[PDB]
């Protein structure tokens, strides 16, 4: 039985767990090929089943997401039940190494649904990001306000009658915003924000944004300040929405890779692994070696390039100017061997639907050995000069630090989580496209997460994928790099240039779009800033029906009031360069 | 052929009166300072070309200012999305005469890849442009070429010297477009490397 | 009538055939020859499936459903890997002597032929022979003629002489050298002779009207209208 | 704070310092755009041109499949039709503006007329120029693809051509030959 085969997931124990407790017809089993049990819970039960899941004896302790889908337009609902719409909830137990889909149906005129927040804190942002782009509300929220529109948006944009299309531009709303913009810093009122106490006479107020000089993106946070302490804040988001879930309902399967390339836009490749491996789950597409062993090297690749840009910018950030020269330097390198291969640097967009886009051009091992002979040494001489100066070091140890519940409550995953001891990389715990075939550790921290703890695991990181690389130049199987199935999109490029039959392939693949058949898919990925995932439906069209993008740059934003409260601004400051994350990730 | 703003005038070019003008030019397009400003990945290859590996500092065009005061050029190096567009355009206003406009990328050119509902289509729509960059990304390299198009256009454009004497209007130079310029050596090309080699 | 198709039972029409029984369900079965309007004839061989005799029955027998009756208590499977390989077997050999032709083909788009040979899964050839060609024929300023698209599924010539009561065109020769089109180069006299570029699966006849300034039917702005 | 903190602290900037001063002892890792030349493979996704068949004519048969291809929706263009009857678009329009340099466009197209060249230098003043017509298109060779021709696989006749006369085609047999 192949990996993407469609499964009920009934021989979870998790089923006959819940069986047990809530009786045989108090939820639905619905067959997916996501992996995971995708199990359709009344409303009224939905408090009562994820209390349960919270006390298992290995419990489900991360709200891996949380949104939800117009089900109105979905013509093959079956075996599902009735609903206008639908809230999931994914679930993780670390413990089990399993997770679970919980599904939640809605009419239409009762778009309301019990809060998940007295359960998993993260649902706070995940319910506002829903109640914004669905309209469903949320009851027992303590401020269900957008999150990605403006509070004065009309209409709620992920609904299937929404226009995706951008509207007219008007002179008159751009200055009605500006107004609204000059007047925030008067007319600010500290309850819409969720918070109290707005001014013990001394709690003064700053702002740090829109206007970011840095890499990480552009986004305001908005302080509390008892002198230099931090007694509350709020981050505002969604300045840098881009509506890709939206376009992901009006791109054809194919022609969508370049949109989850800019997702997190120093990624790339990681970027569109787990949507091609999720679209080739829902082809039932197995691909061959080769091309396992060429994705995961654009992907370890673009991984090194990321923590390169990462490790610079926080050094940059703690006040160590020099070292982001050598590392652009080494991103230059890569950056050879990328455009080599690909064509192109930043967003390459080179996965396809059953392989990549082209072979691997004639000559690319010898940059690869020029780019890992080049690498430790000046690894060795950035450690060195800027992250064992004890300045650095008193700057970024000890400074906003959480242990393993409070990453695990906010969902944190990457470097943070593995920094507190946890030792979770999809790359170990659920393999995925022949990372089983090489030998690489998993750096984990002694049960701390501090600023200075993640940048050293991203550093071991760094030369971990080092280690991959190595292995991928001396192990390289001959083969093809698409596969063989007839929907492989598209067909190798000879064979339509010179058969019929390919051609006639080829021409309905990049026209009207390759036909997926109706199923739902999800693939989740370790990412170069924690774990993504693709979680993709299909209602039997060349379109996707609903691509949700769950990154985990969102998840760190929303944790970080809870780690730097009572901390100082330099604190904060230090905190950001060493989340990474990127804007693109968090609102995309 | 020059536009004037305060028309498609002509040249108003005393000898003295044009080498202080020449000096002026030399001196503004040799000395531009960006604002450091970051909307996306389009700002990433911006501030790779900042770095050792492009050195766009030999320029004198490296001192990236942090405040719109100290700033002479404005870099659109990214998505204008709705919420950012009246941030981008207050930003703009801070700045002081005389300032310049790149729109770098398909976002910033026209909203590139992302029409939809939360993204202005192009930043062209609200502030005025001097120079646009294809690309999504443009490589750094192109950053670059923009900056000396910049440079081009800045060289030959007549200002006021000072604001108390003379004519207070703005004069920008009709240039030749790039493609009508390029589009002789352009159309000559035959054969390229094929693409199965490095 | 009722009928079993996968394992999944359906209540039909008995009067129909298990073609367009099937396709009233939703089901895709492929099909060349057979059109709503004109009946069936048996002579693409595409629209197999595997009947059986009883609910107990392992083995079956391969057999047209645009020629087998939706009768009741009727046993059938579309996704039967027999079915699937025989299907794709027609569309193979359909292919060996199809011209390259998509880029440069009106057809293409809103071609059925390319819809059903995607719809099999057919996308390797290893026919490695020469391809049979043919001359075309002037048939006048509405239709266009190119017959070495042709798939020799007989649906124009029994549309336009049985249906329409056309005269002047028909089928000519013999094996593989079936010629479909007028004894002579001339106009199609039939009044209704340009229903024939949506009857014909292939792009032998297209419009010709359209063809002068051509685009893709993913490029067109459609409305309701009334003539 | 601690003695020994403190001069671990000293020896620790003493190093940095150290480290930087031999950076300057060092080689430039500077290329010198524009003088230097920019080194592009030849797979680099620039420029877009339409190419020619060795003949000479044009590859492009204007059959839309770059335009669908195109997530962007930046190319329009029409088809035309010769005497001879060989197709080729009328209009080749491409908004560089909009264009993400995907290369969705050249993998699409089936007579690799449409290609992505190396050239990245592609600035503009004026939006309006970032429009290219056929005219700024059309080179004049192959480009990355030297010897392939659609028309010597179609079965349609074009001028030069005639039916039969393309790859693996027989001689077109005429239903009243004499021979069974
Ligand atoms: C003579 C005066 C009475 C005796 C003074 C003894 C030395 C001072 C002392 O008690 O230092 C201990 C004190 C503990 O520090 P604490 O206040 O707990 O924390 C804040 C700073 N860590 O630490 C401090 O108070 C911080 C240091 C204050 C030093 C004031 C001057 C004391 C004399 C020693 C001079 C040392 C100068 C630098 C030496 C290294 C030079 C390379
Ligand atoms: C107000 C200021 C008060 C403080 C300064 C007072 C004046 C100076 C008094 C003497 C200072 C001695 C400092 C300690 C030297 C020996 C220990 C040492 O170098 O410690 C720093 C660091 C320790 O290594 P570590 O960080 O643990 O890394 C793992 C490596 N095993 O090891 C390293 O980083 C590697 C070795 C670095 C050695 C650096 C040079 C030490 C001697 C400096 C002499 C004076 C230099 C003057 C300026 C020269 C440059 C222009
Ligand atoms: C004339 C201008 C000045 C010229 C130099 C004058 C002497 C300077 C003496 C002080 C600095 C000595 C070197 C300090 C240093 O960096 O020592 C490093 C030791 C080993 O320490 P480690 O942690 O291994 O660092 C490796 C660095 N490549
Ligand atoms: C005109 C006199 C200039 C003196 C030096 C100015 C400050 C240093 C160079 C500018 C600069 C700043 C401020 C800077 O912050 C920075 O990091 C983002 C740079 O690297 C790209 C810089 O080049
Ligand atoms: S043009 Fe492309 S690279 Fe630039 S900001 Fe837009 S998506 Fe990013
Ligand atoms: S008739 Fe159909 S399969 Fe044949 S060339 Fe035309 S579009 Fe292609
Ligand atoms: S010309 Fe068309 S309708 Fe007639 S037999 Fe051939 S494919 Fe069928
Ligand atoms: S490279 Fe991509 S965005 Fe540009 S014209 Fe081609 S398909 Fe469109
Ligand atoms: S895909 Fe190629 S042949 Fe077809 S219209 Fe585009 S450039 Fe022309
Ligand atoms: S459709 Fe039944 S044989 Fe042709």
């Amino acid at each position: 039985e192949p990996a993407w085969q469609t499964r009920d997931h009934l021989d979870d124990p998790v089923i006959g767990e819940l069986r047990n407790r809530f009786g045989p017809d108090a939820f639905t089993v619905q067959a997916t090929r996501t992996g995971v049990p995708v199990v359709w819970i009344k409303r009224e039960q939905l408090l009562e089943v994820g209390d349960f899941l919270k006390k298992l004896p290995k419990p489900y302790v991360m709200l891996f997401d949380l949104h939800g889908m117009d089900e109105r337009l979905r013509t093959h609902r079956e075996g599902l039940p009735a609903a206008d719409f639908s809230v999931f909830y994914h679930l993780i137990s670390i413990d089990r190494n399993r997770d679970i889909m919980l599904k939640v149906a809605l009419a239409e005129n009762d778009l309301h649904v019990p809060t998940f927040t007295k359960l998993f804190p993260n649902a706070n942002w995940y319910e506002r990001e829903t109640w914004d782009l669905f309209g469903i509300t949320f009851d027992g929220h303590p401020n269900l306000r957008r999150i990605m529109m403006p509070q004065t948006w009309k209409g709620h944009p992920l609904r299937k009658d929404y226009p995706a299309r951008a509207t007219e531009f008007s002179p008159f709303e751009l200055t009605k915003a500006k107004q609204d913009l000059e007047m925030e810093a008067l007319t600010f009122k500290p309850e819409e924000w969720g918070m109290k106490r707005g001014t013990n006479e001394d709690f003064m107020f700053l702002n740090l944004g829109p206007n970011h000089p840095s890499a990480h993106g552009a986004f305001r946070i908005v302080l509390q300040l008892d002198g230099e302490e931090i007694v509350d804040c709020v981050p505002d988001i969604g300045y840098h929405h881009r509506g890709a879930e939206k376009m992901g309902e009006r791109q054809s399967w194919h022609s969508y890779i370049p949109y989850t390339d800019r997702i997190e836009y120093l990624g790339g490749c990681v970027n569109e692994m787990p949507y091609v491996l999720a679209v080739e789950k829902l082809a039932g597409i197995t691909v061959p070696d080769r091309v396992n062993v060429i994705r995961v090297m654009l992907s370890e690749l673009f991984r090194i390039n990321s923590h390169l840009l990462y490790i610079s910018t926080f050094i940059q950030d703690v006040g160590a100017m020099t070292p982001v020269f050598f590392a652009f330097t080494d991103r230059q390198k890569i950056y050879d061997l990328v455009e080599a291969i690909t064509g192109f640097r930043m967003h390459p967009a080179w996965f396809r639907i059953g392989g990549v886009a082209h072979d691997l051009p004639r000559g690319w091992d010898r940059l690869l050995r020029e780019f890992l002979d080049w690498m430790p040494k000046r690894l060795a001489s950035y450690e060195k000069a800027a992250l064992q100066n004890t300045i650095l070091k008193g700057r970024s140890q000890g400074v906003a630090a959480y242990g393993a519940k409070e990453a695990l409550e906010w969902g944190t995953t990457g470097a943070g989580l593995r920094a507190t001891g946890i030792d979770f990389d999809v790359r170990k715990a659920r393999p995925y496209s022949g990372y089983e075939n090489f030998d690489f550790e998993i750096p984990v921290g002694g049960g701390v997460s501090d600023c200075y703890t993640r940048v050293m695991l991203k550093v071991e990181e760094l030369r971990q994928s080092l280690r991959i690389l190595e292995q991928c130049l001396n192990n390289m199987p001959e083969g093809p790099f698409k596969a063989d199935h007839p929907l492989t999109t598209p067909p190798p490029k000879e064979r339509t240039l010179q058969h019929i039959e390919t051609l006639i392939t080829h021409f309905l693949q990049v026209s009207w779009g390759p036909v997926m058949p109706a199923n739902e898919s999800f693939q989740m990925i370790e990412a170069t800033k924690g774990i993504n995932s693709y979680y993709l439906t299909s209602d039997g069209s060349t379109m996707s029906y609903r691509t949700r993008i769950r990154t985990p740059s969102y998840a760190h934003l929303q944790q970080i009031p809870a780690a730097i409260r009572g901390s100082l601004v330099s604190d904060l400051i230090v905190y950001l360069g060493s989340i990474d994350f990127v804007m693109s990730d968090v609102d995309r | 052929d020059y536009t004037l703003t305060r028309e498609i005038v002509t040249d108003p070019l005393n000898v003295f009166m044009g080498k202080l003008n020449d000096m002026v030019n030399w001196g503004r397009k040799n000395s531009i300072w960006p604002y450091n400003f970051g909307l996306s990945c389009c700002y990433v290859e911006m501030v790779t070309s900042f770095t050792a590996v492009h050195d766009v500092a030999r320029f004198g065009a490296e001192v990236l200012r942090a405040s719109p005061r100290q700033a002479d050029l404005m870099v659109v190096a990214g998505t204008c999305f709705t919420k950012m567009a009246p941030v981008i355009q207050r930003l703009y206003d801070q700045m002081l005469e005389p300032k310049w406009v790149i729109s770098m990328g398909a976002c910033a050119n026209s909203g590139g890849m992302y029409d939809i509902y939360s993204v202005v289509q192009g930043v062209d729509k609200f502030i005025p442009v001097d120079v646009y960059i294809p690309g999504c990304p443009p490589r750094p390299e192109a950053y670059m070429q923009a900056l000396m198009l910049l440079q081009e256009s800045i060289g030959k454009e007549r200002r006021p010297l000072s604001w108390v004497v003379g004519d207070q209007g703005v004069y920008r130079a009709n240039m030749q477009s790039e493609r009508e310029r390029k589009r002789g050596e352009r159309i000559a090309v035959t054969n390229l490397r094929t693409p199965d080699e490095i | 009538a009722t009928i079993h198709v996968d394992g999944k039972e359906y209540e039909v029409n008995g009067a129909d055939n298990l073609l367009e029984a099937c396709l009233s369900l939703g089901l895709d079965i492929p099909y060349f020859c057979w059109h709503p309007a004109l009946g069936s004839v048996g002579a693409c061989r595409q629209c197999a499936v595997k009947q059986y005799q009883n609910a107990e029955d392992t083995r079956g027998r391969l057999v047209m459903s645009c020629m087998t009756p939706a009768s009741d208590g009727t046993f059938i499977s579309i996704d039967d890997e027999e079915a699937k390989q025989f299907r794709e077997s027609v569309v193979e050999w359909l292919m060996t002597n199809h011209p390259h032709d998509c880029p440069v083909c009106e057809e293409g788009g809103n071609c059925h032929l390319q819809d059903m040979t995607v719809m099999t899964g057919h996308s390797f050839r290893r026919y490695r022979f020469t391809k049979r060609t043919h001359r075309n024929q002037d048939l006048g300023p509405f239709i266009s003629h190119e017959m070495n698209r042709c798939i020799a599924c007989y649906r124009c010539v029994r549309y336009y002489k049985d249906y329409a009561g056309g005269t002047d065109l028909g089928v000519y020769g013999a094996h593989d050298n079936v010629y479909f089109g007028r004894p002579e180069d001339g106009t199609l006299e039939s009044e209704f002779s340009g229903n024939l570029v949506e009857i014909c699966p292939t792009g032998v006849f297209t419009d010709k009207t359209h063809s002068e300034r051509y685009n893709r039917k993913w490029d067109m702005q459609f409305a309701p209208s009334i003539c | 704070m601690t003695l020994k903190e403190l001069l671990v602290g000293f020896g620790t900037q003493v190093r940095s310092i150290w480290m930087i001063g031999l950076h300057a002892f060092a080689k430039r890792e500077t290329r010198m755009y524009p003088e230097e030349p920019v080194y592009l493979p030849p797979r680099y996704r620039g420029r877009i041109v339409l190419t020619r068949d060795p003949d000479g004519e044009e590859r492009c048969v204007a059959c839309n499949l770059c335009a669908v291809a195109c997530p962007v929706g930046c190319i329009s263009l029409q088809k035309a039709e010769t005497k001879d009857g060989r197709w080729y678009p009328e209009f080749f329009r491409i908004n560089f503006s909009r264009c993400i340099f995907c290369g969705l466009c050249e993998e699409a197209c089936p007579t690799t007329a449409i290609q992505l060249t190396p050239d990245f230098e592609m600035g503009e003043y004026k939006r309006q120029d970032l429009v290219y017509e056929k005219e700024d298109l059309l080179i004049s060779g192959p480009g990355k693809y030297p010897e392939y021709n659609f028309y010597r696989m179609a079965g349609m006749a074009i001028d030069g051509k005639d039916k039969g006369e393309a790859e693996n085609e027989a001689k077109p047999i005429d239903v009243k030959s004499l021979l069974p």
